[PDB]
RNA sequence: AGUGGCGAAGGCGCCCGGCUGGAACGGGUCCGACGGUGAGGGACGAAGGCCAGGGGAGCGAACCGGAUUAGAUACCCGGGUAGUCCUGGCUGUAAAGGAUGCGGGCUAGGUGUCGGGCGAGCUUCGAGCUCGCCCGGUGCCGGAGGGAAGCCGUUAAGCCCGCCGCC
RNA sequence: GGGUGCGCAGCGUAGGCGGGAGGCGUCGAAGCCCGCCCUCCGGGGCGGGUGGAGCCGCCCAUGAGACACCGCCCACCCUCUG
């Protein structure tokens, strides 16, 4: 029989985290990040780290009997920023490559209907 | 180690969920679970294509929860719905108007629901023209409720009928693109 | 969501219901010069600060730590107190800026937009669409003309009739 | 009770004792077909089935030799009872 799972993505200027659940997201299969293939901070979310995390998650979940996925695509949001990082394609072109069938793909970066104040100072960064 | 989870993971049973009755009792997907219990409480995304493969109403995503089990089938009740995003978005441009309704319903069957209920306009309209379409949302859904139950509510709701209406009888304030009803919460139950 | 609107200014954005202030348009309606400016006086007046009482999510002066640096009482990172919020009062300040005091008559226009009214054409008969005109608001160009120039130019920084503040 | 053993070189999970050159095949097996559990998914231990008569080892290594056959231990996470 054919089981359909979700893959959440967490993508950030700084780390990716990919992670694979059933059709309720109450039990938990895989869940890598970009930080366990690496050993440069500033290497975390390059596509390849990206990739290669797709890949191991996806291994793990084709062990466990896991054919088709859904997915979520995130980034952090609220007050923080809006726009995903760069490792989110890479990862989903990965998970594609592994071998898992693809259905729908979605976008849920939370967005504020109008919320908190944000960490800048009334003058951002000044580096 | 390794040995403790692969005795979890293999110690998880799987179960079959399945759709309520007013919909068709369809077989949505498989959840794990060691025990039982554990399976009471948990939501169900899916599409209303997926269950009547209707090409267009793809957008529609419907959540239902899990309240039963008996042996290895879990059954569900509905719990709400709303739109999608990418639709929402594409549909709010700039030179236009938006009109939404937030209103709380009771239907004859004493269920109580929060219904969203979305308008668009062509143009850039004033305001009097706005709380005009909204009296006439209002009416319509108030009437809707106390005439109509649960099942019948959802269905329509969500093939398209109710938005029919709203559009038609809008009109008549100022023409219309893409009425539609966007969200349903379900709040209570006797 | 606007280059948009209301308000004396400060300033004001979820929805429904109630109380309330002011302006424009239309008007063979009423009174009949009742007007302008305003020394001295008064009322409103961002943020921050104070008094008294409540509350306290996020942010975050002071403070404490990690780095960077010749040093770093800072910029960058991790935490954090008053404060930011409600009630009742004081303080009376700002690039509070159109850096342009208020009223009245005159000296080419063009093109947008907001509200109201009139007249033609369309219509799916919609509190709807388009075109033109009058009044009032708010913008962009521009000829004579003005100015040390930048520039302003019937929303004058032009020619006249007035009052108060200032150098 | 059911399952459960790569110190090396290895035909490969030689685990260790006493016996065991002898053990089996209608007290029916291979070779071929599909499958749950254990686990270093190493790899075997396990089951219904075309199948119908061969294969282990004294023969070499390894310090202790055979999953050669008979009695017993042990490391785990599990199924019943009192």
């Amino acid at each position: 029989k054919e089981k359909w799972g979700v893959a959440h993505i967490y993508s950030s200027y700084n780390n990716t985290i990919i992670h694979i659940t059933d059709l309720t997201g109450a039990e938990t299969i895989s869940r890598w990040s970009g930080g366990m293939v690496v050993k440069a901070d500033r290497d975390e979310p390059s596509p390849y780290a990206a990739m290669i995390a797709a890949r191991r998650a996806a291994e793990e979940a084709m062990e466990k009997g896991i054919t088709g996925v859904h997915i979520k695509v995130r980034a952090p949001g609220g007050s923080k920023s809006k726009s995903p990082g760069p490792g989110a394609q890479a990862a989903i072109r990965a998970l594609s490559r592994a071998g898992l069938r693809i259905g729908r793909v979605e976008d849920v970066t939370p967005i504020p209907h109008d919320g908190t104040r944000p960490k800048g100072g009334r003058r951002g960064r000044r580096v | 180690r390794a040995a403790a989870a692969k005795d979890k993971w293999k110690m998880k049973e799987w179960y079959i969920v399945y759709a309520p009755d007013f919909f068709g009792s369809k077989e949505i997907g498989l959840t794990p679970a060691d025990d039982p219990e554990k399976v009471i409480g948990r939501v169900i995304e899916t599409t209303l294509k997926d269950l009547t493969g209707d090409f267009t109403k793809g957008h529609v995503k419907l959540y239902f929860q899990v309240y039963d089990v008996k042996g290895q089938n879990a059954y569900t009740k509905f719990k709400g719905h709303t739109l999608a995003r990418s639709y929402i978005r594409s549909l709010v441009r700039r030179r236009t108007t938006r009109v939404d309704g937030i209103f709380n319903i009771t239907t004859k069957d004493g269920y109580k629901l929060r219904v969203m209920g979305m308008v668009i306009a062509y143009r850039r309209i004033q305001t009097s023209q706005e709380r005009a379409i909204r009296k006439i949302i209002q009416d319509i859904i108030y009437k809707k409720a106390e005439e109509l139950n649960f099942a019948d509510f959802v269905l329509q709701s969500v093939n398209g009928q109710i938005a029919s209406e709203i559009a038609k009888e809008a009109r008549k304030i100022y023409p219309i693109k893409r009425a539609e009803v966007r969200k349903i919460k379900v709040l209570a139950e006797p």
